[PDB]
């Protein structure tokens, strides 16, 4: 359980959306992933931000996603922009809570996400 | 594959103190700025924790032999590991360690944890080799030697992104238990220095992860990472400084615990209900603090040793007692006995009463029999109830000194507990010198002949009172 | 505690003895061990003490000859003295403080000069 | 999600309702609270008698 994360509209291509990442509490972490799946092929890395501040951006993703953090209520936003039909998908959210070294992330918590012009 | 390495040769253990560690959330409730009590499996504060070296450089010139022996599981581990190389890699949980019973190995490697709950054809040592390149030191190649073959999973956890591979030593600490088919891993992380074994301090744990695994575990063993290479093992520093990195185990037991909780509702204070008085009367006023004055925490009372039946010296299968065999008659100790189906507890004594020809109990109170005839060596023995009280704690203020001391109320202290070898505290010697009062036995207390103005009130005309280097004396009150 | 403690004896001046002041309850929970001396005909003064977390004392006339020392393989408290003079001759105890006062009987030192 | 999930029709805040959160039932004005949880928690009980504070599924206020 843990953290908790869904809700998120449909959209046409060429919309924008911000999806955020529910307020789950104070949780340690260094690096905020957006993961994107959808059935017939495996999930891929989207994008990444560092604790620090390093953007992590997929070559696909380039120049109209934008990832920013909001520390005062400890989420994540990924605006997302210029939508073509490749991003109908399921969009997961995972963490970084380290474990002897770093492990279990928390993606399991997701938002479904269709991008088509009807 | 697996690679077999020299003999343990079964080192002797090296021991140390956990002072006040292992205090996780037990339950999953918000609470704030209250003090609750709890029961369940912690461990015990102020106990031995035994500490393994990672490389025993047993010989001054170098011996490079890894430490991993396979430790009991009993009802939950606390497993607390200091290291600065990433050293210790993970666990290996089961009953046998073979193929006929289902084991849990949570090593990473490299890459990720690799939760694995299958049939694993463990090896005699388990490691994984890592080696740094003696060119360009750049490249650490890894390799895993744990299992045989792993069949047929149960489970399986795998994390998709990588990880990477001079006293700025770190620490993790577990706490593993298995309750109800949930194995329970609680976990914690803390930067530290300069302290080898483990440092003074508290830290509460946070619950990890509940894996449903629903099999037995018993034993665990621990893997480590490998430096140098056992085809060639060199002479010197092949290891890391000497296998530095090191950890320690303890197990829990079942125990009270008074339980701080501050006003986010983080633990940050606890307290045994079972270690010395002081910390009983603190569970008893339910508050950390306490002022001067006796309480009463609980009562005393002792226990039979033995049980004694007597039954009539005829066959008959009362007359028709069902068959058990009656054994000897003990005197002058509290037993269970049982004559001729009359069953109670007390201690039994040669008794004076006449008893007229025809009588069998007697009773003076008219709900209590006083005195018995045995049947099978017709004697009169009379029945005492052999000892019970109450326990009173003198204190002075918690401000002054953490000294106390005991009194059993309206007891013989011929009797209590003595010569001891849970809270056996008791005294288990008599350097406390012991002495009696009308009121019972006080123990821990000076005996001093001057009188003052009496403070803590024991009874009998006889008060307690704290003097300068300092401790608790006992002396008979004036009047002025 | 049965803080027996072992070793008392006789002695040549600029010698060394060992006691052995052991305890059955654990070592880890005292929470103050220390050693006193008692001359023949002077009262009793401190040695030295060390407390759980690790802080170590000597009164004035001990430091350099005995320190105290304590290994958590046997529950012990070791106090290895070097260089005894005749005053040094005198009745010694170890005291431990868990939450009583506890004392041994001690043990007798008697140095030939 | 697992066996059949249902759902809770909508959520009514400062009003005196009837309440089931997860199978805890009882009857009391639900407001927004700036207590803290820890992630790992469910329920709170400031009083030791009464479950003075909730989680609510959907959202985690
Ligand atoms: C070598 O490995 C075998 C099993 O592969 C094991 O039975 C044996 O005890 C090992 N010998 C040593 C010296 O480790
Ligand atoms: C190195 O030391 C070990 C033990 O300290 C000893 O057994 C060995 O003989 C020594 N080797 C040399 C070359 O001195
Ligand atoms: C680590 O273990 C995983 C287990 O599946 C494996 O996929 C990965 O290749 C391993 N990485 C190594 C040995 O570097
Ligand atoms: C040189 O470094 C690379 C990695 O940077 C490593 O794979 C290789 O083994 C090294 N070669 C030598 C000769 O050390
Ligand atoms: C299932 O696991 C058991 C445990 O060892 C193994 O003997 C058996 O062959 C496995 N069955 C299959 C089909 O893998
Ligand atoms: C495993 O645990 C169960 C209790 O759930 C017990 O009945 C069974 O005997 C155990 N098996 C072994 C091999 O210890
Ligand atoms: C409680 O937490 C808040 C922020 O979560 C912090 O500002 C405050 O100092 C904490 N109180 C204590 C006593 O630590
Ligand atoms: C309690 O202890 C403090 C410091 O040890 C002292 O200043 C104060 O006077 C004490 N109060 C009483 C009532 O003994
Ligand atoms: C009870 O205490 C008295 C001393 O007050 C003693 O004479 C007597 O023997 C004790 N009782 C027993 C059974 O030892
Ligand atoms: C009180 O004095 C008497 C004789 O003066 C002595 O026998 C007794 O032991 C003394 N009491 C204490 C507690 O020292
Ligand atoms: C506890 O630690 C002491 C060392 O202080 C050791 O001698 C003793 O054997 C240990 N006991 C147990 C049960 O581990």
């Amino acid at each position: 359980v843990q953290l908790q994360e869904s809700g998120g509209g449909l959209v046409q291509p060429g919309g924008s959306l911000r999806l955020s990442c529910v307020a789950s509490g104070s949780v340690t972490f260094n690096s905020m992933g957006w993961y994107r799946q959808a059935p017939g092929k495996q999930r891929e890395l989207v994008a990444q931000i560092t604790a620090g501040g390093d953007t992590h951006y997929a070559d696909s993703v380039k120049g109209r996603f934008t990832i920013s953090e909001h520390r005062g209520k400890n989420a994540v936003y990924l605006e997302m922009h210029s939508l073509k039909p490749e991003d109908t998908a399921v969009y997961y959210c995972h963490l970084q809570v380290p474990f002897l070294g770093g492990g279990y992330d928390y993606w399991g918590q997701g938002t479904q996400v269709t991008v088509s012009s009807g | 594959q697996c690679v077999n390495l020299t003999t343990r040769t079964q080192l002797p253990p090296a021991y140390t103190n956990s002072f006040t560690r292992g205090v996780y959330y037990p339950d999953k409730v918000f609470r704030s700025s209250v003090l609750h009590s709890t029961q369940d499996l912690f461990l015990p504060f102020f106990s031995n924790v035994t500490w393994f070296h990672a490389i025993h450089v047993s010989g001054t010139n170098g011996t490079k032999r890894f430490d991993n022996p396979v430790l009991p599981f009993n009802d939950g581990v606390y497993f607390a590991s200091t290291e600065k190389s990433n050293i210790i890699r993970g666990w290996i949980f089961g009953t046998t360690l073979d193929s006929k019973t289902q084991s849990l190995l949570i090593v990473n490697n490299a890459t990720n944890v690799v939760i694995k709950v299958c049939e694993f054809q463990f090896c005699n040592d388990p490691f994984l080799g890592v080696y740094y390149h003696k060119n360009n030191k750049s490249w650490m190649e890894s390799e895993f030697r744990v299992y045989s073959s792993a069949n047929n999973c149960t489970f399986e956890y795998v994390s998709q992104p990588f990880l990477m591979d001079g006293n700025f030593k770190n620490l993790r600490e577990f706490v593993f238990k298995n309750i109800d088919g949930y194995f329970k891993i609680y976990s914690k992380h803390t930067p530290i220095n300069l302290v080898r074994d483990l440092p003074q301090g508290f830290s509460a744990l946070e619950p990890l992860v509940d894996l449903p695994i629903g099999i037995n575990i018993t034993r665990f063993q621990t893997l480590l990472a490998l430096h140098r290479s056992y085809l060639t093992p060199g002479d010197s520093s092949s290891g890391w400084t000497a296998g530095a990195a090191a950890y320690y185990v303890g197990y829990l037991q079942p125990r009270t615990f008074l339980l701080k909780y501050n006003e986010n509702g983080t633990i940050t204070d606890a307290v045994d209900c079972a270690l010395d008085p002081l910390s009983e009367t603190k569970c008893t006023l339910k508050s950390f603090t306490v002022e001067k004055g006796i309480y009463q925490t609980s009562n005393f009372r002792v226990q039979p040793t033995e049980s004694i039946v007597r039954f009539p010296n005829i066959t008959n299968l009362a007359t028709v007692c069902g068959p058990k065999k009656s054994t000897n008659l003990v005197k002058n100790k509290c037993v269970n006995f049982n004559f001729n189906g009359l069953t109670g507890t007390g201690v039994l004594t040669e008794s004076n009463k006449k008893f007229l020809p025809f009588q069998q109990f007697g009773r003076d109170i008219a709900d209590t029999t006083d005195a018995v005839r045995d049947p099978q060596t017709l004697e009169i023995l009379d029945i005492t109830p052999c000892s019970f009280g109450g326990v009173s704690v003198i204190t002075p203020g918690t401000n002054t000194s953490n000294q106390v001391a005991v009194l059993y109320q309206g007891v013989n202290c011929t009797e209590v507990p003595v010569a001891i070898h849970t809270p056996t505290w008791r005294v288990y010697s008599t350097g406390s010198n012991v002495f009696q009062t009308r009121a019972g036995c006080l123990i821990g207390a000076e005996h001093v002949n001057n009188s003052y103005e009496c403070d803590i009130p024991i009874g009998a005309g006889i008060c307690a009172s704290y003097q300068t280097s300092q401790s608790i004396i006992a002396y008979t009150m004036s009047l002025g | 505690v049965q803080l027996q403690e072992s070793g008392g004896g006789l002695v040549q001046a600029g010698g060394s003895l060992r006691l052995s002041c052991a305890a059955s309850e654990s070592i880890f929970r005292m929470e103050l061990m220390e050693w006193y001396h008692q001359a023949p005909g002077k009262q009793r003064e401190l040695v030295a003490t060390i407390n759980r977390c690790g802080s170590t004392n000597y009164s004035d006339s001990v430091k350099g000859r005995f320190i105290i020392s304590s290994d958590n393989a046997k529950n012990s408290v070791y106090l290895q003295m070097n260089s005894l003079k005749d005053e040094d001759t005198a009745v010694y105890s170890c005291h431990a403080r868990t939450w009583t006062s506890y004392w041994g009987r001690g043990t007798q030192v008697t140095v030939s000069s």
